[PDB]
RNA sequence: AUCGGGGUCUGCAACUCGACCCCGUGAAGUCGGAGUCGCUAGUAAUCGCAGAUCAGCAACGCUGCGGUGAAUACGUUCCCG
RNA sequence: GCCCGGAUAGCUCAGGGUAGAGCAGGGGAUUGAAAAUCCCCGUGUCCUUGGUUCGAUUCCGAGUCCGGGCACCA
RNA sequence: UAUAUAGGCGUCUGGGGGGAACGCGGGGAAGUGAAACAUCUCAGUACCCGUAGGAAGAGAAAACAAAAUGUGAUUCCGUGA
RNA sequence: ACUGUGAAGCUCACACGCCAGUGUGGGUGGAGUCGUUGUUGAAAUACCACUCUGAUCGUAUUGGGCCUCUAACCUCGGACCGUAUAUCCGGUUCAGGGACAGUGCCUGGUGGGUAGUUUAACUGGGGCGGUUGCCUCCUAAAAUGUAACGGAGGCGCCCAAAGGUUCCCUCAACCUGGACGGCAAUCAGGUGUUGAGUGUAAGUGCACAAGGGAGCUUGACUGCGAGACGGACAUGUCGAGCAG
């Protein structure tokens, strides 16, 4: 189906520059930094509920936004993708960080 | 430098309160000592910066 | 093979040092590198028997016997005498 | 202070699932006798520590010894 | 050399040089002090160049000020120091 | 998730390739793989989203490297004119070089060619040699202090316990008896009052222990500090006690 996969701009190879996401919001998930410095989460699709998935996604972002590495250099949230099973595109706007559900 | 100068900061308010020296080969890990912190007003754990 | 135990024979005498018998133990070894030896027919390959030396044997050595018995030789191009 | 390069067998030097080769040393070959050819050996903390991965000589971090170039007005 | 210009003729009107001090615009040292010396000072002094006037330069806010409805071109004196 | 907006099934081409064999499109027909799948470091390649490694394309931005051209600019190359005299100068024209060179501002190099200066003191004359700060002893003449290129040394550290506190103990040496074991290792008895030891030089001390052992801990604190030592000054040293 569809989910959330953010590209946090950090150096995964450095041990200090690591991320471990863990959020819980129904409207207890886990996340980690992959080899290519990618984060994985669970989200909905375009053909789904509007205020349900959006509200649940904010808590995951806040834990990640509070887990930004100290030594990270450059833009943090380079891109966000919530594409469906076959639906291409569906890229969210990385600028939005406050009042996501509106 | 065998015996470098180290600074101890409170674990609650994070104020640099003391400065001392330790051997970095005998004691390789960050020093942990209970010291009187004037800002808190009591004895709090202190750790090497 | 090695080792433990019990025995037989010669020898005055089997510890260093004989052979053989029985019981048990059961190592390496899966055909062997560069290299290298023997043989042209009853020969090579293989199988057993006897003699000398000798009290006993370390004989799997030496000298003879007989049994079953093969493949190959185009030719001096090359090594040795 | 900043940026690169080097550390691997007795010696020299190549290299995400292999630690290798020549000079060395040793035993045996070929020779009337040697060298070179041959065969087979033993040689090793991959500078020292930790990190990722099922796994690192190889990727990341710190440190030691070195070498080159540019900085340095208590 | 064509448009024409450089140039060539004729005629009027100006300039050149001097002076003791004072002025305006430029160029601009070292001896000395720092108990040494290079930043710094000496000093924009000594000296040099260009120009004046009886004086020269400046002068009429793209100014000060600080919530007071404050001053109101320039120049030169005394304080601020 | 796909299937007559036509699978398997065959057959046509290409790509890599260790041909291990996979991927892409093409032609006929007509219903596929697939889930626990069995070894697994890890699972299915059912598919999907992000993405690494290299190689391919495209748009938009963006920097360099070249070859021409004449028109800026350059020519002490030729010929005319100002000019009767002119190897000066200027102008016209032809022939070459050409956006290079030269120059202006900015910037990095080599730079005794030139300039301004530094290159210590003590010292049985100066040089060579040696020394320059702190700590301990003797000279030092029984308070403190006291010179010489007088006589001897040490320092520019170390310890997270080798600091704080509570409790306990007595060493070195010698004698005797013991498997290796010896002068000298571990064990037992006795004599033994300081001859041992105190991180590190020397001196003053310490057996009442400041020497040896063990448990808990961080006062190797914060705001202060009556009264003093020592001193040209600047420095330096001791301190009962109050509060947290
Ligand atoms: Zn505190």
């Amino acid at each position: 189906t569809v989910e959330v996969a953010i590209r946090l701009g950090v150096d995964p190879r450095k041990a200090d520059q690591m991320v471990r996401g863990t959020v819980n919001l129904p409207h207890k998930i886990n996340f980690r930094v992959d080899k290519q410095a990618n984060l994985h989460f669970i989200i909905g699709k375009a053909s789904f509920d509007e205020t349900k998935l959006a509200e649940n996604y904010g808590a995951a972002l806040d834990e990640v936004l509070r887990a930004k590495p100290s030594s990270s250099k450059g833009r943090y949230l380079k891109k966000v993708t919530v594409s469906t099973t076959t639906g291409p595109g569906i890229p969210v706007d990385p600028s939005v960080t406050r009042n996501f559900t509106e | 430098d065998v015996r470098p100068k180290i600074t101890l900061a409170c674990e609650v308010c994070k104020h640099r309160n003391y400065i001392t020296k330790k051997n970095r080969r005998n004691d390789p890990d960050r020093l942990e000592i209970k010291k009187f912190c004037p800002n808190c007003g009591t004895h709090q754990p202190h750790k090497e910066s």
